[PDB]
RNA sequence: AGGUACUCCGGGGAUAACAGGCUGAUACCGCCCAAGAGUUCAUAUCGACGGCGGUGUUUGGCACCUCGAUGUCGGCUCAUCACAUCCUGGGGCUGAAGUAGGUCCCAAGGGUAUGGCUGUUCGCCAUUUAAAGUGGUACGCGAGCUGGGUUUAGAACGUCGUGAGACAGUUCGGUCCCUAUCUGCCGUGGGCGCUGGAGAACUGAGGGGGGCUGCUCCUAGUACGAGAGGACCGGAGUGGACGC
RNA sequence: UAACGGAGGAGCACGAAGGUUGGCUAAUCCUGGUCGGACAUCAGGAGGUUAGUGCAAUGGCAUAAGCCAGCUUGACUGCGAG
RNA sequence: CGGGUAAGUUCCGACCUGCACGAAUGGCGUAAUGAUGGCCAGGCUGUCUCCACCCGAGACUCAGUGAAAUUGAACUCGCUGU
RNA sequence: CCGAACCGACUAAUGUUGAAAAAUUAGCGGAUGACUUGUGGCUGGGGGUGAAAGGCCAAUCAAACCGGGAGAUAGCUGGUUCUCCCCGAAAGCUAUUUAGGUAGCGCCUCGUGAAUUCAUCUCCGGGGGUAGAGCACUGUUUCGGCAAGGGGGUCAUCCCGACUUACCAACCCGAUGCAAACUGCGAAUACCGGAGAAUGUUAUCACGGGAGACACACGGCGGGUGCUAACGUCCGUCGUGAAGAGGGAAACAACCCAGACCGCCAGCUAAGGUCCCAAAGUCAUGGUUAAGUGGGAAACGAUGUGGGAAGGCCCAGACAGCGUCGAGUCGGCCUGCGCGGAAGAUGUAACG
């Protein structure tokens, strides 16, 4: 998991989702792309 | 360290002493100046330091005259 | 790093930075990066943004810098007390007011100019906006 | 014209040295952009040129408190808090086969060396440990101890000076007071109350203490691995330090 | 109108570089011209004060306060409205 | 650099790059001497690991005597802020 | 030489309102000598004496003690005693062996005298070079055009030169900025003068008696300095504190409201407020927020949510899903409120 102030789609398979007040990036293709804003 | 500056001269209190329309006695200084920013008109003299002073009693009058659009000071007899 | 080749005087009063800018139109190219905020642009910042711009367009087209850092900035060295004269000139800045066009570009597609200007704006301390030439 | 550390008086927190305060350039810790390094691949891990903050921990700026006195560096004794976590606990990614690592997130319950040198703090070194955390507390703690260092009077060296003398240069020597009123804290009683008086046994609102961890063995030379090597999960035993 | 704010000068010179009368007008460049050249003196043109001012800077200066010449001592003494 | 120590900013022996030794405000040595400065070892130990117990004099209680510094006035709590 | 008496005083503990204004206890040095001790004598204060420490000279020593000059002087610190009434500063300028002192002036008070004297507003007469603006000038700056020239080369080379530029390009022309020490422009205000009304306890000026004061502070605006750091520092100008109580800002000289002659168990308001602490709307109407945001913060990140103006595609079947399916769909712009970014030390502790 990457924890950053700037979270973005890194590839066409990344998806932005907000879970319990936290913006996250979840990617079906690449575990390295998983992010949470913080 | 230290500074190479720190000098100045005393202020000379130049400028206009009597403005347009003011009644003055002969001898009154009207303007103190370096060089002739203002020029002497009727009933006004120009001193050695280019002071303009009244040569007659009357009212101060400023005007722009001549081919160079120069500013002249004169005294209107009252 | 831009800097006047010579100046009448070495040091300058702090001054202030009020008002809106002059030079608010794209005047030389077709696209511009315009300042929205107010501030100072150091010569290092102007150059860091120029480099990022220029590498993004692969040194194609043409680039104008509409601002020049002509104001010297002094600093007092560390562990020095107040007084004993004005400090030494350390860097140069340009004063920026809202509306100032900072850079202009020509000879590239608009989509590429937008991307190049975005990379440059990330080097600058002031908020900016992308503008295009207008006929009037 | 100078010296005074042999010194003296009148004054000042109108004005410096300590600590506090304001500030945060500097310092430290985060973050943004992504040139590139990484065979390929910016983002496993680093991150150039530049940008934005946080802390109040450094070096400083200021001169607001104290000059009718707010005792200093280090050690000793006793601590208490923060978390930006050193160990132990939980987790995501890995350029994570395993073992062992890298990086980030959560987490402050408890734990967190002895020595040689030097006044040292620090540091280097030796040998340990699961680890030998980082900071705040008047750089915590001298009405609790020390007094090696700094910083009186003696003396000398180098050096400067014609000299008296001087040097965050060095060197040998050099008095550390206080019977606790109040707050606080550790203990221990007396009074009255609790609604007739008395002797017992309780309930438990609330408060405090405690909370560390090694190694060996089994699982199993199994999973993993070409080998070398070598586990998770689970179970058993026996220690270190601490406490009663 | 302040600061151990930012920049420069003075501690003189001149019996003409003072008075007055009469006259005059700059820098720089281009072209042609013996020695002669980037630059000497000559001629013409462009230009219009970009020069000049005994010495800093500012304000002035063509009616010149700038440049030249003749004659001179007002670089006079006592006073002085304002 | 060598020695001593598991480990030695001190000590001893050297080197010479003497910031800034040097010849009677003496130079270099020197047996003996010193409540003199530094360093090492044997012995010795409560100095220490890490304190335990004991004997006395106080401290504590009772009777007698009976001070002191200090003190604007006090019905004299914690925390966070001001 | 070892060691008692005797003479000393190296170490430690105690003691430090002591048993003692220098000791006690355990150890320590000299102990036939430059030794130690009794009695008496001599040296006197810029003087003595000193195996030298500025040591000692009666518990006193870088000039003893006592008395006198003497109430030295003290631009320094402290202190300065009954009552009421009226007015009421300054912390500036200039000079100063001056800087925390003082003097003249400014500002306070008391008295006398003299002008519609002074102020506010309106109108009239004035100079201006700040703000802003601009770029002819002084400088600085970028791009293009032209190009003297310069340089780098291909030959040529005795002199010539012929070309060419990786080229550099001044001048001039066109376009773009910047200036406290730039100005071919140029305000608002402020200031000087004149005229007119109303208002104001002469508020103005002069002379005279008496001063205090010459450490200022914060806040606003315009600035220098510093880091557009400081509850920093130095000016200008206004306000308040000083020397000013009351109400508000939890508490809070200097901010907001407002100037306390005395009494009242009357009334209306200001700033700020009206759910409870705690006086007054759990008021009315229409919206927004879901974060306890409100009640701490940035670059930057994001299908949070409200509003607005356009645009693309779409029953000729879009967008998503898998030719099918049958009504909307997509992503820019602007804008309101919110979200992450966000770690600190005694105790919640960043709405009192
Ligand atoms: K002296
Ligand atoms: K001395
Ligand atoms: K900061
Ligand atoms: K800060
Ligand atoms: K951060
Ligand atoms: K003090
Ligand atoms: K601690
Ligand atoms: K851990
Ligand atoms: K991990
Ligand atoms: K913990
Ligand atoms: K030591
Ligand atoms: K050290
Ligand atoms: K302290
Ligand atoms: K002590
Ligand atoms: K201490
Ligand atoms: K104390
Ligand atoms: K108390
Ligand atoms: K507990
Ligand atoms: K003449
Ligand atoms: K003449
Ligand atoms: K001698
Ligand atoms: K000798
Ligand atoms: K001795
Ligand atoms: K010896
Ligand atoms: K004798
Ligand atoms: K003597
Ligand atoms: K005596
Ligand atoms: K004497
Ligand atoms: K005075
Ligand atoms: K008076
Ligand atoms: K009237
Ligand atoms: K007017
Ligand atoms: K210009
Ligand atoms: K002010
Ligand atoms: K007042
Ligand atoms: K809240
Ligand atoms: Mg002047
Ligand atoms: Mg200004
Ligand atoms: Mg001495
Ligand atoms: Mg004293
Ligand atoms: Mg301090
Ligand atoms: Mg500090
Ligand atoms: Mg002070
Ligand atoms: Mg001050
Ligand atoms: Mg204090
Ligand atoms: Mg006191
Ligand atoms: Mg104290
Ligand atoms: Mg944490
Ligand atoms: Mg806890
Ligand atoms: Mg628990
Ligand atoms: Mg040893
Ligand atoms: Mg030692
Ligand atoms: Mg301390
Ligand atoms: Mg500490
Ligand atoms: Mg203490
Ligand atoms: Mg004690
Ligand atoms: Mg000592
Ligand atoms: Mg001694
Ligand atoms: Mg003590
Ligand atoms: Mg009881
Ligand atoms: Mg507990
Ligand atoms: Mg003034
Ligand atoms: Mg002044
Ligand atoms: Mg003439
Ligand atoms: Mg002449
Ligand atoms: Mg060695
Ligand atoms: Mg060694
Ligand atoms: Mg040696
Ligand atoms: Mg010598
Ligand atoms: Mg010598
Ligand atoms: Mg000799
Ligand atoms: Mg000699
Ligand atoms: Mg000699
Ligand atoms: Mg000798
Ligand atoms: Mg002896
Ligand atoms: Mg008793
Ligand atoms: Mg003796
Ligand atoms: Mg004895
Ligand atoms: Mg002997
Ligand atoms: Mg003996
Ligand atoms: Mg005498
Ligand atoms: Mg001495
Ligand atoms: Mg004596
Ligand atoms: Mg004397
Ligand atoms: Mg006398
Ligand atoms: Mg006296
Ligand atoms: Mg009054
Ligand atoms: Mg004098
Ligand atoms: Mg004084
Ligand atoms: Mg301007
Ligand atoms: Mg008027
Ligand atoms: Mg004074
Ligand atoms: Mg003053
Ligand atoms: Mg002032
Ligand atoms: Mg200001
Ligand atoms: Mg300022
Ligand atoms: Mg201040
Ligand atoms: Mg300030
Ligand atoms: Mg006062
Ligand atoms: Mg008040
Ligand atoms: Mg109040
Ligand atoms: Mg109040
Ligand atoms: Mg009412
Ligand atoms: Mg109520
Ligand atoms: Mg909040
Ligand atoms: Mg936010
Ligand atoms: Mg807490
Ligand atoms: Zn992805």
């Amino acid at each position: 998991m990457k924890v950053r102030a700037s979270v973005k789609k890194l590839c066409r398979n990344c998806k932005i989702v907000k879970r319990d007040g936290v913006i996250r990036v979840i990617c079906s293709a690449e575990p390295k792309h998983k992010q949470r804003q913080g | 360290g230290s500074t190479r500056n720190g000098r100045d001269s005393e202020a000379k209190r130049l400028g206009v002493k009597r403005f347009g329309g003011e009644s003055v006695l002969a001898g009154s200084i009207i303007v103190r100046q370096r060089g002739t920013k203002f020029h002497a008109g009727a009933n006004v003299g120009c001193g050695r330091d280019h002071t303009l002073f009244a040569k007659a009693d009357g009212k101060v009058k400023f005007e722009v005259k001549g081919p160079k659009n120069r500013k002249f000071i004169s005294i209107e007899a009252e | 790093m831009l800097q006047p080749k010579r100046t009448k005087f070495r040091k300058m009063h702090k001054g202030r930075n009020r008002g809106l800018a002059q030079g608010t139109d794209v005047s030389f190219g077709s696209f511009g990066l315009k300042a929205v905020g107010r501030g100072r642009l150091t010569a290092r910042q102007i150059e860091a943004a120029r480099r990022a711009m220029t590498r993004a367009v692969k040194r194609q087209g043409k680039i104008w810098i509409r601002v020049f850092p002509d104001k010297p900035i002094t600093e007092k060295p560390l562990a020095v007390r107040m007084g004993k004269g004005k400090g030494n000139v350390e860097y140069w800045v340009a004063l920026i007011q809202p509306g100032k066009v900072l850079y202009e570009m020509d000879g590239v597609p608009e989509e590429l100019a937008r991307e190049a200007f975005k990379l440059a704006a990330a080097k600058l301390p002031i908020k900016t906006t992308f503008v295009t030439k207008t006929v009037m």
